RNA sequence: GGACUUUUACUUUGAAAAAAUUAGAGUGUUCAAAGCAGGCGUAUUGCUCGAAUAUAUUAGCAUGGAAUAAUAGAAUAGGACG
RNA sequence: GGAUAGUGGCCUACCAUGGUUUCAACGGGUAACGGGGAAUAAGGGUUCGAUUCCGGAGAGGGAGCCUGAGAAACGGCUACCACAUCCAAGGAAGGCAGCAGGCGCGCAAAUUACCCAAUCCUAAUUCAGGGAGGUAGUGACAAUAAAUAACGAUACAGGGCGGUCUUGUAAUUGGAAUGAGUACAAUGUAAAUACCUUAACGAGGAACAAUUGGAGGGCAAGUCUGGUGCCAGCAGCCGCGGUAAUUCCAGCUCCAAUAGCGUAUAUUAAAGUUGUUGCAGUUAAAAAGCUCGUAGUUGAACUUUGGGCCCGGUUGGCCG
């Protein structure tokens, strides 16, 4: 079985010049997940339709309970 | 020299002469004038799907004497009407006129193939499905 | 948007399709060398005719034309490199005459049988395909190996194959251990 | 086509770059700089293909961002930097220094050089004319301008540069019988020191070059780059020293070193 | 000539052919094995020369 | 540098010349279509060959040839050298 | 002169009367984007290129324009035409010839899935973003390699010359092998999937059971049996069927190609039936009734030949 590998002059050098998927393939980097790419794409657009903080508009939405 | 000029500067005459005489070639002219698209109801395409108008029985040509079963179909993409043969013993019980079928040529450059007077197309599938596969009971005719 | 992965086909076909003389010959050749489809014959005729028009083209070049020499000695070199063209015929005038059969007898199912060890060209094909016989440890199940005449010294079965043996074999262990 | 094209599909990249065909679908577009696009080579290619130092292109940038690489001086961290002919690629790590010189086949080869030789470089002057407040200047193959040059420094002549500073020290001239280097067409790589020039007023003066093998050849003026005196170059040449070995010659001696 | 001939006879003979059922036989060999079988049947023991060869004599 | 040059066709050689394609070299993708890889030791900290060649051919450029086929030249001498 | 970034009838003013054309202008057609190129292999040719690279054009049809270095941009705006959505009837919003996916059209063409790991690109920039691109699915588009079997023993039988050499035809046998599949595992991968490795399984005819055409000629393979009876049907073409059908419908046996094979349409060779190479024209298709004659094609012969000296090249011989 032919392949290819490499050894570092330290582990702090490997943990910084080595791909993260490899670090997790080993167990030297945690596998903490993230939401589906398409999901955050939708979130990006959903966020673009808002201008500003978005904190002062919940005011009017909950303030039209009268109207 | 029997005609054609052999001078070294008569290339124009030679090329235009052959360009003009190539019109005597049927294949060349057919492809150039575009008869395939104007005439020849198929749009020049390989096959064409149509609807069956009537179920005819054509008197065979002589010296033969039979009744070739065919169908008059109206091409859906063009509206033209053509008479096409439904070949093999039976297969006329499978046409069920006002059904949907597909037509192919006869492998004769139009020029209706046999003793069937003026028919240059044949049926391939009725109700869209494998006429020969219907002949041999591999498939079954759909509900409608 | 991405480079086109090149391709080409390896088999020509006789124009006349129903020449009984050529058909009978073709069949005996197939049945002799252990071929399965006649196209493995059509194929060999294809590469042959290609090599032949490649040589015959140079043969009308002015004798000793530079590219003629380079590609000529290159062609004869690779042909002897595989062992089809005799070493006495190394000046390329004999390459126009490499009858097809010389190529077939230089296959691997052929040699696997010629140096005995298969007792049939068919047993040969079956063994080559069944995890058996290698050159070194390089098992090869392509009966059309075209052995290079140098690797022809090492044809002993692979280590694994329970025919020169590494184990009894799947059907044997139980045909015998079923009691 | 509405503006500047910032991509480079594969099969459009220079052939002398030696890029495998199936490696995805695009090549790295060289950036704007000292050398013409079709007449250069980028760092990504050097550090990845020629030197096999970086495996991915992602790793090449990680290498450059540490200021390890410097060319003709400064760091030059542009992954797509258009490093060209005669440029000097030093390397803080490994103590290595390289000069960009072609083969006889026409591609850029890896050629290590001395730390001493890495301090200078040459350039074929491509233009010379007065400028700001009457001070004359010179612009050459490099893509750099040197103010106050010698009044004998004419066009098409080579020049030696300090690279610690800008000013030049020596300036070889384009005269009959001076070492030349062909950079153009695929006679590019051949070397041989001058035969004579055909003026041909109106454009495209042609140069006659004789390699030091009694073999003639011709090229166009903007393709020849004088490098010095016969047998006496001004830089460290590469193996084979550009003498156009024939296909049969190279194959013959390729089979010469036969036994291991 | 006439174009409206009758159509009652469609599939007349296929309809009235007493359809004999196929008969089970051995599983024949594939390409190498099969064409080898033909190599043998045709070039190992010629089965007949009372004149020339015949590949399918029924009553001969 | 100056002063002045009858016009053409043809043929030679060469430069200019994108890659893939094609013809084609090398390399044993287990074969092959392919790919441009790969091959070597001290396989412990390296050694090493490559990534050819050909091809453009009409037109333009450059160069040798002076047959073939044209054009022009001195006749009201308003000719040629000085 | 104006305008442009700038040359220019680009535009204006004045003036003139020029400019292309049988050496085919001008107009028409194109089921026309151009090119690198593809198919067909004596050669000369013939035919095709929407389509992975290069160039151009466009974003439903036009026109106009803001920003800017760069757009007459359209996943920018403005207007008109056509299409067309939401509504509280007041109004508002849309531009898939991007990725998928949908309708229609049709002979005719796949998932509304995964990732920035690779290849490269952009930004303030090692980090973010990238339906560019890469993964898988769908996928007999085409292309490569090539399983569906291999050895026995025996038994009458031939032939070698029943014995001992197998030709093998055998309707009981025989122990061997293996992947198609299945699956620990590792590898593979961004994470998966397949492929490469490989434990456990995993073949005797009920199988892991090859097909598709054809069997009068061209054209390879039966004047076998049954049926039918110019009916049904076959038949590229020549021709078969009207009661023993070598052709139809079948059973049987056989041939060709074989994981492929048939059909329709086009195209190329064959085609020396487009003929430059290379056709034919008395009678088979074809010399204007006749002469003139412009364009075009073509057009006799003759001008430094011959002789002398030199140099040094490249094969190959006798030698080595
Ligand atoms: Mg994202
Ligand atoms: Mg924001
Ligand atoms: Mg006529
Ligand atoms: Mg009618
Ligand atoms: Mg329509
Ligand atoms: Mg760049
Ligand atoms: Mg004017
Ligand atoms: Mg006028
Ligand atoms: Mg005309
Ligand atoms: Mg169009
Ligand atoms: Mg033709
Ligand atoms: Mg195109
Ligand atoms: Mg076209
Ligand atoms: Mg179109
Ligand atoms: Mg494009
Ligand atoms: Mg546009
Ligand atoms: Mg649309
Ligand atoms: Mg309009
Ligand atoms: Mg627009
Ligand atoms: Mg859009
Ligand atoms: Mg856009
Ligand atoms: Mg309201
Ligand atoms: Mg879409
Ligand atoms: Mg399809
Ligand atoms: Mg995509
Ligand atoms: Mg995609
Ligand atoms: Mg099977
Ligand atoms: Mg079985
Ligand atoms: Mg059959
Ligand atoms: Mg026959
Ligand atoms: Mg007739
Ligand atoms: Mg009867
Ligand atoms: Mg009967
Ligand atoms: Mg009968
Ligand atoms: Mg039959
Ligand atoms: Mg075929
Ligand atoms: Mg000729
Ligand atoms: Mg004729
Ligand atoms: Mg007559
Ligand atoms: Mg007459
Ligand atoms: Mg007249
Ligand atoms: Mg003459």
């Amino acid at each position: 079985s032919v392949g290819f590998g490499l050894v570092y002059n330290s582990v702090a050098e490997a943990k910084k010049f080595e791909p993260t998927y490899r670090l997790v393939r080993y167990g030297l980097a945690e596998k903490v997940e993230k939401a589906s790419r398409q999901q955050r794409k939708q979130k990006k657009n959903r966020d673009k339709k808002i201008f500003g903080t978005g904190k002062r508009l919940a005011k009017k939405v909950a303030r039209r309970n009268a109207d | 020299g029997k005609g054609k000029p052999r001078g070294l500067n008569s290339a124009r005459k030679l090329r235009v002469h052959r360009r003009n005489n190539r019109w005597a070639e049927n294949n060349y002219k057919k492809r150039l004038l575009g008869t395939a698209f104007k005439s020849s109801p198929f749009g020049g395409s390989s096959h064409a799907k149509g609807i069956v108008l009537e179920k005819l029985g054509i008197e065979s040509k002589q010296p033969n004497s039979a009744i070739r079963k065919c169908v008059r179909v109206q091409l859906i993409k063009n509206g033209k009407k053509v008479t096409a043969f439904v070949p093999n013993d039976g297969c006329l019980n499978f046409v069920d006129e006002n059904d949907e079928v597909l037509l192919a040529g006869f492998g004769r450059k139009g020029k209706a193939k046999g003793d069937i007077p003026g028919v240059r197309f044949k049926v391939v599938k009725v109700s869209g499905v494998s006429l020969l596969a219907l002949w041999k009971e591999k498939k079954e005719k759909p509900r409608s | 948007p991405r480079a086109p992965r090149t391709y080409s086909k390896t088999y020509s076909t006789p124009k006349r399709p129903y020449e009984s003389s050529r058909l009978d010959a073709e069949l005996k050749l197939a049945g002799e060398f252990g071929l399965k489809n006649k196209k493995e014959i059509y194929r060999i005729s294809f590469q042959l005719s290609k090599i032949r028009r490649a040589a015959r083209d140079l043969l009308t070049r002015d004798e000793k034309d530079p590219k003629r020499l380079f590609e000529g000695n290159a062609l004869i070199r690779r042909l002897v490199r595989v062992g089809v063209l005799s070493e006495d015929k190394k000046k390329l005038d004999y390459v126009l005459a490499l009858k097809v059969e010389d190529f077939l007898e230089r296959r691997l199912q052929t040699q696997v049988y010629k140096l005995g060890l298969a007792k049939s060209v068919h047993h040969a094909r079956v063994l080559i395909t069944q995890r058996h016989i290698a050159v070194g440890k390089q098992i090869v199940n392509i009966p059309s190996f075209m052995v290079r005449l140098d690797s022809e010294k090492h044809i002993d079965f692979a280590p694994t194959s329970p025919f020169g043996g590494a184990r009894p074999g799947r059907v044997a262990r139980r045909n015998a251990a079923r009691k | 086509a509405r503006g500047p094209k910032k991509h480079l599909k594969r099969l459009a990249a220079p052939h002398h770059w030696l890029l495998d065909k199936l490696s995805g679908c695009y090549a790295p577009r060289p950036s704007a700089g000292p050398h013409k696009l079709r007449e250069s080579l980028p760092l990504i290619v050097f550090l990845r293909n020629r030197l096999k130092y970086a495996l991915n292109g992602r790793e090449v940038k990680a290498i450059l961002m540490q200021r390890h690489v410097k060319v003709d001086g400064k760091v030059r961290t542009d992954t797509t930097y258009p490093a060209g002919f005669m440029d000097v690629i030093t390397l803080d790590a490994t103590n290595e220094n390289f000069r960009l010189v072609y083969d006889v086949k026409g591609r850029f080869a890896v050629h290590r050089i001395t730390d001493e030789e890495a301090s200078y470089k040459l350039g074929k002057v491509k233009k010379v004319q007065l400028g700001k407040k009457g001070v004359p200047y010179v612009v050459t193959h490099d893509g750099r301008t040197i103010r106050y040059p010698d009044p004998n420094i004419k066009v098409n002549d080579t020049v030696k540069i300090d690279l610690a500073s800008g000013k030049i020290t020596d300036f070889i001239k384009f005269d009959a019988g001076k070492l030349v280097y062909v950079t153009g067409g695929r006679n590019l790589g051949r070397i041989g020191t001058i035969v004579h020039k055909e003026r041909h007023d109106g454009g495209f003066d042609l140069v006659h070059i004789k390699d030091s093998l009694d073999n003639t050849f011709v090229t166009r003026l903007n393709n020849v780059f004088v490098i010095g005196e016969q047998g006496k170059p001004y830089i460290s040449l590469p193996k084979g020293k550009g003498i156009k070995l024939s296909i049969a010659e190279e194959r013959d001696r390729r089979r010469a070193q036969q036994g291991l | 000539a006439k174009v409206h001939g009758s159509l009652a006879r469609a599939g007349k003979v296929k309809s009235q052919t007493p359809k004999v059922e196929k008969t089970e036989k051995p599983k024949k060999p594939k390409g190498r094995a099969y064409k080898r079988l033909l190599y043998t049947r045709r070039f190992v023991n010629v089965t007949l020369v009372n004149g020339k060869r015949r590949m399918n004599p029924g009553p001969s």
